[PDB]
Parts: structure tokens; C-alpha cells; sequence
RNA sequence: GUGGCCUAUCGAUCCUUUAGUCCCUCGGAAUUUGAGGCUAGAGGUGCCAGAAAAGUUACCACAGGGAUAACUGGCUUGUG
RNA sequence: CUAUCUAGCGAAACCACAGCCAAGGGAACGGGCUUGGCAGAAUCAGCGGGGAAAGAAGACCCUGUUGAGCUUGACUCUAGU
RNA sequence: GCCCUGAAAAUGGAUGGCGCUCAAGCGUGUUACCUAUACUCUACCGUCAGGGUUGAUAUGAUGCCCUGACGAGUAGGCAGGCGUGGAGGUCAGUGACGAAGCCUAGACCGUAAGGUCGGGUCGAACGGCCUCUAGUGCAGAUCUUGGUGGUAGUAGCAAAUA
RNA sequence: AAAUAUGUAAGAAGUCCUUGUUACUUAAUUGAACGUGGACAUUUGAAUGAAGAGCUUUUAGUGGGCCAUUUUUGGUAAGC
RNA sequence: GUCGAAUUUGGGUAUAGGGGCGAAAGACUAAUCGAACCAUCUAGUAGCUGGUUCCUGCCGAAGUUUCCCUCAGGAUAGCAG
RNA sequence: GGAAUACUGCCAGCUGGGACUGAGGACUGCGACGUAAGUCAAGGAUGCUGGCAUAAUGGUUAUAUGCCGCCCGUCUUGAAACACGGACCAAGGAGUCUAACGUCUAUGCGAGUGUUUGGGUGUAAAACCCAUACGCGUAAUGAAAGUGAACGUAGGUUGGGGCCUCGCAAGAGGUGCACAAUCGACCGAUCCUGAUGUCUUCGGAUGGAUUUGAGUAAGAGCAUAGCUGUUGGGACCCGAAAG
RNA sequence: AUAUUGGCGAGAGACCGAUAGCGAACAAGUACAGUGAUGGAAAGAUGAAAAGAACUUUGAAAAGAGAGUGAAAAAGUACGUGAAAUUGUUGAAAGGGAAGGGCAUUUGAUCAGACAUGGUGUUUUGUAU
């Protein structure tokens, strides 16, 4: 022949890992992140838009609006790490926000033989949205110029240093 | 063989194993024992001491054969019977049958007295003896008898 | 960096694992270690080092040494052990009804031992027999009978043989070797 | 007290020669000469752990040397 | 008459890789290294500073327990007479 | 004490250079800071030592596994290995449906020596494993034999009237 | 008359008590040496560390050395 | 320079290697001469020069003692494996 | 008079941010919180989510960039050298073989060992069988003639692995091979003493000696193979002038 | 009985395999050098079989392009394969008194692998795929 053999075939019965002692503890927010709060988002779709924040999520996540009638965004789930808490505070009381959750915002997942060529919403995600924000807005309209403070944009200038900013 | 020779681990390395400040050459102290008397002496005089000199007195015509005196111990003097008989002589350790030894067709012709043979009694021929075997013979109670 | 004191990486200075092809004794050797790792004795550890050894180190032994060690006190019933060979020695006549245990033995000592009554046995019996090493006694032979050590250390002074082949007369009896050429030593 | 008050003042093999024991051998067996051997010193190698030994080469040669000269260069600076 | 240009023919020595300098240090005089200066394809004719240019295992000197030639009241011998 | 005079050499010229003057100089001090194949920690390789493990059913006890320390290197020594020509054995081995060889900025394994694969060319035998054996591995030797170059389309091919 | 370097000892093969041999020694069982028997054990006789201690065989290469701190010789001095 | 002679020269012939020949230089002796050329002994000897063919791993030096017609080298002890 | 503060030092005080790594692979153990169940940051990382699922990451290769990088081999205290060799390619090419040996190692046998000069026999240079010698070894020492290894449990002392006894163990004691040191005994040589005796000049008992040996003291060798090394041989390869 | 690198004749090989092995695998002691003694080489292979290229055309001709034999002219008497130095053409890339190399990465070119798996399952056709 070409090549002999091995004396011992090494054996393929895959040895079960050990059981590990990592349990999961719920995330420890930071202080700065309180709901009723005014956030930026620092990247995705939405960069530089100025939002609020109602709800910490299971996975570690944050809900979030615009709202919609504002600036169009939505109703949405974004990660702590990728915004910023200001001092702006606003009321939120009287929200029935109790209703989401992760599964509420379900992709779906798609196959691969459904590949784009070239290139719709939930009624439902529409109507709630619609239903949060006319209760936000009642209260935004109370202090002033903040229904425009969230219509803009947030963007840095030369000199503008943010380790000497604050937010 | 070769494949286990030191030189086929040599290939590559320069001097094969034999420097390169002294340079394997040829003869360089000498062919031989050359230099005893010399350069060699401190050889000569550690390790072979007596190797320069003649001593005595010289022997022409020497034939290795008016020499041929092998000797026998009296430890052994029982390999020479067979241990067929061997053990039927010993337990009959008794006069008017005691065994005879003829040390010459076995190729021995003198008689030592290594030690301590049993007390039986035995006969023995021989060309020469010495003064101490004979004595413990004949105190065991046997004799010797010499030839030629 | 390190200081270091001792030597690195230096191996033990002994040996294991007899160098050797005989499969028997590989065998011998597998079961020995076993009883060395396991039956906390030193008899066994002895024996293994002893199986390990070279031909010179593992020398003869004489049934006449063996009757010197049973003619102790004590020691008449005990079990012989060797670790090498087992000759046999017309110097003497008696010999008693003792067992023996070793590796080799020749013809003659095996003939004289039974016809003692006594037994020659493989070390894989007296494993058996005796484990921990029960009513034993070890023997092991000489080294500096050789002929090659009398050469050793040759130097003057020392009464230690030279290097040669031929004896006689005019072969090394001279100067160096007597007052009255030259010197002596 | 085993040479000089102490520290230096001296010398191998081989060969020769002398003293001793009157001992061993001369190998077919003996005697007597003679020779050879054993032990202890002397005859000396000063290149002194010890070859037996005259020059030249500007007619020259070979192996090699920068381990080593004649130029420079370099450190040095006596002398200048 | 050559060299020069052209047609035709067409070698060799030499060649670690190659080809700008200063200073420094360094096997004490570098083309390469270090710091600086500088540096723009491909080349022609000349030149004779340099490449410690090439040429030849220095022919001077030394060593070699290598020789040879020549000499002589060296050592040892010898043909002849 | 600093500075100056003393204080003069040869290619152009060197606190390393630029350049610096309440310094980027001299003296001294307080902190922060940069970074080495060094130290610490972790992983991986190897070696060494000390150890555990024959129990049936499974392979390999010179095996598997655990612990700790260490690793520079010329001359030189020892060990484990790769490769080449050939022998004894085996693979009831490959092979004209294409062996070996050769080319291959195509791929894979190995610390490495080297090994294997694919494509191309070609056309007749060759290999893997266990052992044996040796005319056994090249960058050199002013090496040997052969061949080929840069120099270089250069020197030059010019005496004897045309 | 220093400093630095240097030798030895710091126990079990020791200490102590007793009494046995001898052709040595002594005026002498007086000693000397080697011994029998008996007591003295983890503080067994200073500290630290020990990476294992001890031993043997055999063989390679080497036997051109050089620099520095300090001591120092010759030399004017020298990368002598 | 010499050019009618110690002239120049052809052919034939003699002389052969420690030998020849030499108006003598150690010159010539088939491009070879302070001892030709060819082959053999001969792969002469060489303490001297040059070179000495694959990997990895582990250990790791000495240039110092004493003797030598020894000083460019060896034996010896040491260092190392 | 009464305090604070700095400076130094401590906490088995708290707390936030950032970087690198995630080795291992059923449980086993140390532990915390717990009434218990059990859980835990406790003997090495798990969980959740997304994109792509292809030259995107990755590899190779060429180039560019930043930093470093002197041309190899050699003798040498010291070479990039203004020290030698090297223009380039291929192929060839240099510690071998043997006689006799040492140490060490494997193997067979073992006070013996070695078949192979030779014979027999044969499937024919093979393999198989074998006698007698011989070699080496078992006895050394002396120039040689020649002599020739136990007073003793083949000694005593010290120390010794190991074993046996007692002992839970600790340890104590008995035996104590090899080996080392040492005092003795024995063989031979040398120097003495010189009994019975006697071819009256032969013999050499006995007892000794700061002497001495490559010795005995319950044998260890013989043969084959192997590396390494030694000597001789062309002797690692090439190399002279010379005779 | 013993010797035997010569001669004649046979047989074998852990030998060499065309820079090796005798100096010579071929018209080798040949050519060739030298006055001479003497010295002394290099050089093997088409293909199974010459079937070794009819014939056309360009060219003065050699030769070339076609054609054709042939399993194959990538076998054409400069012939087994047909390496390297070295060279030419094409293609790619770079290029200020060198080039080359190492660490890292960009850019360009180029390249391998895993992507199924078992599986609830019959929404099933070839009815069990």
C-alpha cells in the first residue's frame, strides 16, 4: 500500500464539558439612566437624534421613542452602551408600557433561498406607538421648547470637547 | 555498520569532529612508539613501566614444552571421575577399593593443594606433587605414586 | 535571568528500562514495577534495579556462595534470591535441600540442586510465593574479581597491572620495575 | 652522631668495569677455564629527564608565516 | 596610418554583490555600517585620481628537526693509488 | 566657581545632526513619563525530575495522565529522526484507463530535515512499513569534467607605396 | 604593625566509668594502642543552604589568548 | 660592430645525464639546466596551508601545569561529555 | 487652653471606568449564604443577539510604507574588511576497509568456552552434523634453577542495602551478600635462624623480618556482533622541493 | 596435496550503470601530440517497423508554410525524455548614486476549507423514496 496505519485509532465519543459556575445576574444599570429621560443615539439609523427612554428590557436593553410624531422613530429597543443619559428629565407616568417585550419585536427570520433581487409594518406597532405618544406629548408640550429640542439633531462643532462637556 | 557511525552526523558540521585549531593531520607525534625514550616518556613511565631495559638471562633454543607443567588443584580432583561413580566412591569411603587418578591422561602434570578435600581416602599418579597436598592425601588416608 | 548551581536538564545518572530486547524480561519488568508502585516493600525496588543492570553488573553467583549464606544463623529455611546467574562449583560436596529463585541457571547447578531435593525457580514463582519479599535473602556477586579492573587507576604506587598481552620476561620488568635499572615507580 | 649549623654544589636505559653471594644457567650427561645472570657502586651525557655532528649560497628551491623584520598608516613623543 | 562614424567579422584579462562623498568608529586608510550631505532615465568620446585594479600560493626576512648546489683540517665511508 | 587669553595643521566637518543663549548649556533637586529577548501572570513546545494508572471490554505500559522547575552557546560529546543506491520480508501494493523523472510566485502536514496532493510534459517501470547493507546527503577545496555569461556587437581586423 | 585574603575545630567514628590483650613501655597493672561491658539521643551541641551525596571507567576538543576595575614591574611613554 | 679571416655555413660523424661540451657566462645540452626528458618505486613524507556534504534536541570548554634538539607540535594533569 | 489639618502608615472599607487572556472538558475537594431545600463569584466562560455564509476574515505571492538589516566560508585575540577563496549552472567529490587491541553495551554458554584448519552431508560457495587437538581462561612468583595458596564457621573490627524477631508506629536487637577502609593468616622472591638427620657435605624443619609481587582468601571467563577510541597500513581528500 | 591479476573455456554476484565501471559499453591502445622513449582521449539510446516526409506553393538554393506517414513529429538522422545557468517574445509589477532580506499592515492578483448536519417531520412525489 501507500501509507501503513496507526497502532491506536484515537477515539471520537466526545467527552461532555464540566459544569461551569457561571450563573447570569440581571444587569446593574448606571445611575445617569432613569426612565423619563431624554437620550442621543450615537450610531445606527437614528444617530445624533435626540430620544426618551421608558423601560429597561430583559436582554439588557432599553426601550426608546422618539416620539414618532416628532422626529419619526418609533417605538424601539436600543443597547445602554451606544447612547448617552443627559440631565433632561421628563415625566412618564401614566404609560401602560407594561406590554413589551423581547418577543414583541420578532425579525422572523429569513431563509436563504429568499434572496433579494433588488429589494410591510404591523398595524399593531402602528396603533400602540400612536397610542404612547399622544401621552408624551401632552406632557412635552408643558415645558417649553422641547418639542423642538427633540425635532433636531445633536452634531459636535470645532471646540466642542466632550470630556468637557456634559450632557 | 556505517549508518550508525558518528560520521554520518558529522555531515554539515566542518572538521567531522576533530577542530579547527588542531586539524586532523596525519602523524604529528610520531608513527608508532615513537619518542619513549622522548616526548612519550611521561606515557612510558605512568602507564608501562619496565618497557625500556633488558633484565635477564637469555635461553636459546627455548621449547615451550619441557615447561608444559599445568597444575590441579585438590579442589577439583573429582571432576576427573565422573560423578557417575563419583558419589559410589565418596559413600564408599573405604580402603582396598579406593579410586585411582591418572592426572597425566587428563593433561595435568603437577598437584597443588588449593584446600580441603572430604576424608576419604584416594590414590593418585602423578608426576609431580607438592609437599602440602601430599600431605593432606595421606591424611585423608590415601597415597600418591609417581611416574614418568 | 537565573544563577544557576546545579547543572540543568541533568539526567538522573541510572538507569531503567533494561536496554535490552529480551521480551521476557520487559515482562518481568512490567510485573516487578507493578509490585514496587503497589505493595510498598523495598525488596521489590531492589529487584527492579537489579533486573536493569548490565552483564558485569549482573555477575555469576555460586552455589558455594549460597551455602556460606544458609550456614548464617537463621537463615537455613530462608528463600535464596539472584538477580543474574547460577553456577555450579565442584569445591565443595554437601549441599543442602534450600530453594533458589534467579533468572539463569546453568546444567549443573540445577542438576545439584535437585539432587538436594532443592528447587530452581523463575522470579515470576516467587513473585507468587512471596510478594513483599516473605523469609527471603538476596545475594548478589563480585565485581572486582574481573580482570579488566585490575588495570583500573594504573598509575605508580598503586599495585594495579598494566594495559598488555604478552607475559614474560623481557615484557615490562625493567627500569621503572626494579632499584637496579634506573628506578622503581 | 647515618657527612659538613640550615638553605645550592650534581646525572637514566644500553655498553664496560669492580665488590658481594661463592648463589643460578651454558638447555644430550659431567669436570675445569670462559661467557652469561642476580644485588651495589664507578666510567656521562652542562642543550644538565640525557642525538654521536662544520660552513656558505648575491645561482637557488619547496611548504608556510603578517604568530615575524624591511615602507606607509595608527597609539607614543624620548630625541628633533 | 590609426583612433573616430559606417557595412561585415568578432575575441580576451577580470568579475563575492557592485559601483557618489565627508567625518566617526572599526583588524587603527570603508563602496556598503552610523550620522550628515545629497540624489532624476539611457548614454558618446577622452582621461588616467581611485577601485589598497589585474598579473604570479612574495624570488627580501623568519620558521621548518624540508631540500639541493659549492667548499673544508666538520662526522662516517669510498673508487683509485 | 563659570567665561576669556594661553590654544598652531594640513580633502570639507561634526556635543550624532539641526540648532539652542532667564537654554535645548553648567551645578543641584522633586515628580511625571518612554522602553529591553530582563522581572511578573497566562497559554503553547521540548527536556529533566518526581509521581499515579493492568481491571475487566479496545487498539497502542517504550502507552495514557498529573505536578513542578528549566530552556543562551563556538570547538566538542550523546541522543531522536529525514532523505539516497541496493538486499531479505510483507502490503495476494500502484501501474499504458499512463510508473519514474521534470516544471509548477497552485494547495496541505511537519519546529525542521523533508513528505503528500492537483495541473502540465513524457512514456515503462515504482513505491509504503519491519529489518540488513553502504562507493550514502555539498555552496565552497586558486577543486575536477562539461557548459554558459557580463565585459561586448566592444578591443580591434592599420607594416611590405595603389 | 593592620585591612583583605588563610589553616583547624564546633561531637555518636564523641564524652565519661569499669576492666581485658601485648614479645612495646614502665621502678611498678605504670602507661600506650586496640578492645568487652555500662550510662549519656533530638537543642546531638553555632547560623544559613543543600539544587540529591559519594564513587568509577572511558573518550573528545584545547594546550597562539585578549580587555577592563584595582595592586604592581621595566620603560619618557604607548591601543607597549 | 665586423666584413678575407681564430671567417660564415650545409651534409656526414663522435661525445650522453653527476655525464658531455665549454675562447669559462655556471653557459648550452630539442622554447626544459647550480644537474635534462620518459616511465616506475609512488597515492613518496609533510609537526605546514586550503576544504571537509542533512535537521532538531540536551550538556558544554581551553589557551594553564610538568617533560621533550621543545617554542607553528606532542605526551601528561586539568576543564567537558 | 482646646481643636482641625498636613505628613507617614493601616483596613480581611466601599466604588466606578479601561486593556489582555478564557487555557481545561462527567462528578469527586476546599468553602460561603441558607432552618432546610438548595443556591453560590467556591479545583480555568457561560449566556443573549446580529450580519455574512462568501474570497468577507484568513493564507500565499509581488509592490508600497515605517523601523532594523554590511557578504558568505575560513585562519584568527580580533573580519563587512584596504586579509585569502569565490563570475554562474549541472554532475562527481573528502574519517573508509582490514590485522591485533582497550573501555562500555547487548546475546549464547558458563569453570568452562570457541562447529566451519578439516571430515561427513547437501535442494550445493548456503544450510545441517562432528571427532581429536589447539587457543584463552581456572596459579602465581622469581633473572633462573625452581617452589607453589584454609590456624580459624576461608578470620577479626567499623559501616553497610535487604531480610528475621519484638513493636500500632516509633524505633530496639539478630543476621548481615556486594562494596570501601583496615589489622592479620597463606603462596612465591629477598634477608635471616638453622631441628631430626647425614655419601660430612647434602638436606632445610621451626620461627621471624620498617622488605617485596601484575597474588589465594567458596573461581568468571570464552566466543560473536555494535558505537567510540588506539597503532600499523596510501589511511579524511588534494598538495612539495627532492631521492 | 600447494600457487596462479597471464592464456583458453564455463558459471555466478547484496558490484558499476555511460563524468561511474578496465584507458576503451561505439572503427580504443583508435584519432591526436611528440625527434623519441612515451603519453593518450571524447563519443551509447529516433521509432514496434523508415513507414526517414510523396505532392503543392514562396525562395536562386538551403530551408519555410501547407499536405502526409505515424499511437505520438511536444519523436524529423542537430532525433528517448529534455532540467539549470543563459537567452528571446508576451503578460504583470516596480524603478531619484544599487538590488536583495526580517517584523507588521494596506493595495492588486490568486487560493483551500466549512455551509448538508441527526433531527418535530409526512405540508410528499418515484410511495416506502
Amino acid at each position: 500500500t501507500a501509507q501503513q496505519a496507526p497502532k491506536w485509532y484515537p477515539s471520537e465519543d466526545v467527552a461532555a464539558p464540566k459544569k461551569t459556575r457561571k450563573a447570569v445576574r440581571p444587569q446593574k444599570l448606571r445611575a445617569s439612566l432613569v426612565p423619563g429621560t431624554v437620550l442621543i443615539l450615537l450610531a445606527g439609523r437614528f444617530r445624533g437624534k435626540r430620544v426618551v427612554y421608558l423601560k429597561h428590557l430583559e436582554d439588557n436593553t432599553l426601550l426608546v421613542t422618539g416620539p414618532f410624531k416628532v422626529n419619526g422613530v418609533p417605538l424601539r429597543r436600543v443597547n445602554a452602551r451606544y447612547v448617552i443619559a443627559t440631565s433632561t428629565k421628563v415625566s412618564v407616568e401614566g404609560v401602560n408600557v407594561e406590554k413589551f417585550n423581547v418577543e414583541y419585536f420578532a425579525k422572523e427570520k429569513l431563509t436563504k433561498k429568499e434572496k433579494k433581487e433588488a429589494n410591510e409594518i404591523k398595524t399593531e406597532r402602528v396603533e400602540d406607538q400612536k397610542v404612547v405618544d399622544k401621552a408624551l406629548i401632552a406632557e412635552i408640550k408643558k415645558t417649553p421648547l422641547l418639542k423642538q429640542y427633540l425635532s433636531a439633531s445633536f452634531s459636535l462643532k470645532n471646540g466642542d470637547k466632550p470630556h468637557m462637556l456634559k450632557f | 555498520p556505517s549508518r550508525f557511525t558518528k560520521t554520518r552526523k558529522h555531515r554539515g558540521h566542518v572538521s567531522a569532529g576533530k577542530g579547527r585549531i588542531g586539524k586532523h593531520r596525519k602523524h604529528p607525534g610520531g608513527r608508532g612508539m615513537a619518542g619513549g625514550q622522548h616526548h612519550h616518556r611521561i606515557n612510558m613511565d605512568k602507564y608501562h613501566p619496565g618497557y625500556f631495559g633488558k633484565v635477564g638471562m637469555r635461553y636459546f633454543h627455548k621449547q615451550q614444552a619441557h615447561f608444559w607443567k599445568p597444575v590441579l588443584n585438590l579442589d577439583k580432583l573429582w571432576t576427573l571421575i565422573p560423578e557417575d561413580k563419583r558419589d559410589q566412591y565418596l559413600k564408599s569411603a573405604s580402603k582396598e577399593t579406593a579410586p585411582v587418578i591418572d592426572t597425566l591422561a587428563a593433561g595435568y602434570g603437577k598437584i597443588l593443594g588449593k584446600g580441603r578435600i572430604p576424608n576419604v581416602p584416594v590414590i593418585v599418579k602423578a608426576r609431580f606433587v607438592s609437599k602440602l597436598a601430599e600431605e593432606k592425601i595421606r591424611a585423608a588416608g590415601g597415597v600418591v605414586e609417581l611416574i614418568a | 535571568g537565573i544563577d544557576h548551581t546545579s547543572k540543568q536538564h541533568k539526567r538522573s545518572g541510572h538507569r531503567t528500562a533494561p536496554k535490552s530486547d529480551n521480551v521476557y524480561l520487559k515482562l518481568l519488568v512490567k510485573l516487578y514495577t507493578f509490585l514496587a508502585r503497589r505493595t510498598d516493600a523495598p525488596f521489590n525496588k531492589v529487584v527492579l534495579k537489579a533486573l536493569f543492570l548490565s552483564k558485569i553488573n549482573r555477575p555469576p553467583v555460586s552455589v558455594s556462595r549460597i551455602a556460606r549464606a544458609l550456614k548464617q544463623e537463621g537463615a537455613a529455611n530462608k528463600t535464596v534470591v539472584v538477580v543474574g546467574t547460577v553456577t555450579d562449583d565442584a569445591r565443595i560436596f554437601e549441599f543442602p535441600k534450600t530453594t533458589v529463585a534467579a533468572l539463569r541457571f546453568t546444567a549443573g547447578a540445577r542438576a545439584k540442586i535437585v539432587k538436594a531435593g532443592g528447587e530452581c525457580i523463575t522470579l515470576d514463582q516467587l513473585a507468587v510465593r512471596a510478594p513483599k519479599g516473605q523469609n527471603t535473602l538476596i545475594l548478589r556477586g563480585p565485581r572486582n574479581s574481573r580482570e579488566a579492573v585490575r588495570h583500573f587507576g594504573m598509575g605508580p604506587h598503586k599495585g594495579k597491572a598494566p594495559r598488555i598481552l604478552s607475559t614474560g620476561r623481557k615484557f615490562e620488568r625493567a627500569r621503572g620495575r626494579r632499584r637496579s635499572k634506573g628506578f622503581k615507580v
